[PDB]
RNA sequence: GCCCGGAUAGCUCAGUCGGUAGAGCAGGGGAUUGAAAAUCCCCGUGUCCUUGGUUCGAUUCCGAGUCCGGGCACCA
RNA sequence: AUGUCGGCUCGUCGCAUCCUGGGGCUGAAGAAGGUCCCAAGGGUUGGGCUGUUCGCCCAUUAAAGCGGCACGCGAGCUGG
């Protein structure tokens, strides 16, 4: 975390790439087509930073005891000159390290988490119902206005459906590697004997986005025709325009209207089902969309957990990373801080 | 181009009005201005 | 400001020079020695100080140059002088630190070299107003 | 567009000459159960859609408005 | 008693130009385009579906223009 940190970043690495950049930079190259320049000093900053990095580390490293003559000496100046950038080296410390793990599109948006109780019957909703309680302490005592959108206490035991917001910064971000299976050995409370049983959940995150619902369509994005009606009204249908046509360029969708002998009521009647129309192709995109951002994965049968928690043997093994604690108690009820960071740099790892 | 208002658009485009018409005159092309 | 040939001014800090970013291309493009300036530099900057050395580099075909160093911008000084990091953003109105009619003054002495008037108080203003310039209030 | 009828607890619905406000369901606390259901005690929350007015007072009686339910839009 | 849609036949006029002729801009390299200007002389195809006008589609083309003529034309026809 602390003393780890670095390594994981590109330590070695970056330090090589970042002369890469200023690399081609130098030697204006017809400087045509502006592409590096942007993403140039951008990503040169983070290199030499890897120094106030280790500036931050030494400081913070010659820290270790940089208070063993503060253990001998408490009155002085000497020794107050380094310490106002001490206290603030040992946030850049965590600055600069978990500003470089949430460095993704959205998370500084209010997340929502959603459990679904996987295999096991109602062990599984059970086991589900105790997943609620874990993150929703932890998010209410990591400073998080959490909100309950819904919780449908299933049949014989625990819940069967959960969502709830996330209200606060980053809470996305940090909720996110929870999305996915998670898997329970025990014995089962429910079974007769006390027998040992698997259970599994399925647990999904996603940012807060829209709030509103505009769908207002621009008189060119359409096309409107007139003709005859086609039908009953001697001399009338026969020389009157009461039939439109109105027609959405984009999509192609036309809707056509004769209903009463008013071009105009005709229209209106025309958009009217156009609009509905359109919405429908507005919400089947609206949601194919942020359905894409539930995952790609999550079948939440067997072999598809990505960390499993036991209590008979005490421990709790992270699949994803490889990570296994032993306090599975300790976790379910707030404690995930930890594997919440390590669950990034595996992810984050591949973008 | 061509337009109801014609004005200017430099320091460098003098109003010039031949035949009837009020044109527009300047040293870029884009400022070519006529009236109609 | 005297003679003009391919001439190339920037600022530059302490001992810390050749990033590409700050330097590098700013002089390698107009064909030139990132080398033969990174540690010619760091021979002038090591003697007087560690802060913003303006320094304007002329340019020949032998890659050749006259790297000549000046006092640190009338930003600096001030700055420093108040204890502020940044400037103000929105000066005018907002004065995050302030300076005296004399601390002001000692400055001038650092910069009369550089100026066009030997005056104390003429080049104390042209500094008095750097203030206005970055919202760090005079105290007179 | 016209003309009828609506909106009352979380859902489905009563109610009064103008002062009041309800039922069945869901829901919370208990009880039997090994543990659920069922069953059994105890429970409560509502501007009675909005916005005007009349009245001393309006869920209530009138103007208007919004959403939903019906019925008509015929001769050419 | 001024016969009402579409089609057919016969056209003719407009220009607010779909081609083709000229021309200014262009974010016009060229070939291609885009936009505005000038300009009807002449051109502006054959089919599938529907009574259809309108549209969509097939195969082309330099282009497959938009209108007015009692939504031209039933003492010229058809009559879906
Ligand atoms: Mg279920
Ligand atoms: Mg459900
Ligand atoms: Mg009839
Ligand atoms: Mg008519
Ligand atoms: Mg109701
Ligand atoms: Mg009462
Ligand atoms: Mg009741
Ligand atoms: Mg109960
Ligand atoms: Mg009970
Ligand atoms: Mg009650
Ligand atoms: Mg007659
Ligand atoms: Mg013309
Ligand atoms: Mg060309
Ligand atoms: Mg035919
Ligand atoms: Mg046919
Ligand atoms: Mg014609
Ligand atoms: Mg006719
Ligand atoms: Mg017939
Ligand atoms: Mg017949
Ligand atoms: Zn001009």
């Amino acid at each position: 975390l602390a003393q780890r940190l670095e390594g994981l970043r590109g330590y070695l690495d970056i330090p090589q790439k970042e002369t890469r950049l200023k690399e081609l930079e130098r030697r204006l190259e017809d400087p045509s087509l502006w592409n590096d320049p942007e993403a140039a000093r951008k990503v040169s900053q983070e290199a030499a930073r890897l120094r106030r990095t280790v500036d931050t580390f030494r400081s913070l490293e010659s820290d270790l005891q940089g208070l063993l003559e503060l253990m001998e000496e408490l009155p002085a100046e000497e020794r107050e000159a380094l310490k106002p950038e001490l206290e603030e080296a040992a946030k850049k410390l965590d600055e600069l390290y978990h500003q470089t793990l949430l460095n993704f599109p959205h998370a500084e948006k209010n997340a929502i988490l959603t459990i679904q109780p996987g295999a096991g019957g109602t062990e599984a909703c059970d086991w589900a119902e105790m997943l609620l309680r874990m993150y929703t302490r932890f998010a209410e005592r990591q400073g998080f206005q959490v909100e309950v959108v819904d919780l449908t206490p299933g049949p014989e035991a625990g819940i069967d459906y959960a969502q709830i917001l996330v209200k606060g910064e980053n809470a996305y971000g940090l909720l996110s590697p929870e999305a996915g299976v998670h898997r329970l050995v025990r014995p089962s409370p429910f079974d007769a004997s006390g027998r040992r049983h698997t259970s599994f959940a399925g647990v999904e995150v996603i940012p807060e986005v829209d709030e509103e619902v505009e769908v207002v369509l621009k008189p060119e994005e359409l096309r409107i025709d007139v003709m005859r009606a086609s039908g009953p009204g001697g001399q009338g249908v026969n020389t009157t325009d009461s039939a439109v046509r109105v027609v959405h360029l984009p999509t192609g969708i036309t809707v056509t209207c004769q209903t009463t002998r008013s071009q105009i009521k005709n229209k209106e009647l025309a958009l009217k089902i156009l609009k509905a129309r359109l919405y429908e192709l507005e919400r089947k995109k609206r949601e194919e969309e942020l359905k894409a951002l539930r995952g790609e994965v999550e079948p939440i049968e067997w072999g598809s957990q990505i960390r499993s928690y036991v209590l008979d043997k005490n421990y709790v093994k992270d699949h994803r990373t490889g990570l296994m604690r032993h306090d599975p108690e300790n976790v379910l009820d707030g404690d995930l801080m930890d594997l919440i960071w390590a669950g990034l740099e595996w992810k984050a790892g591949r973008r | 181009k061509v337009r109801a208002s014609v004005k200017r658009i430099c320091d460098k485009c003098k109003v010039i009005r031949r035949h009837g018409r009020v044109y527009v005159i300047c040293e870029n092309p884009k400022h070519k201005q006529r009236q109609g | 400001m005297k003679k003009v040939v391919a001439v190339v001014k920037l600022q530059l800090p302490a001992g810390k020079a050749t990033p590409a970013p700050p330097v590098g291309p700013a002089l390698g493009q107009h064909g030139a020695n990132i080398m033969e300036f990174v540690k010619a530099f760091n021979a002038a900057t090591a003697n007087m100080g560690d802060a913003i050395v303006p320094v304007e580099i002329t340019i020949y075909a032998d890659r050749s140059f006259t790297f000549v160093t000046k006092t640190p911008p009338a930003s600096y000084l001030i700055r420093k002088a108040a204890g502020l990091e940044k400037g103000a953003h929105k000066p005018g109105r907002e004065k995050v630190g302030r300076i005296t009619w004399e601390q002001v003054l000692e400055i001038a002495k650092q910069k009369m070299p550089d100026l066009n008037t030997t005056d104390l108080e003429a080049a104390a203003r042209m500094i008095a107003g750097s203030a206005r310039s970055m919202g760090v209030e005079v105290v007179g």
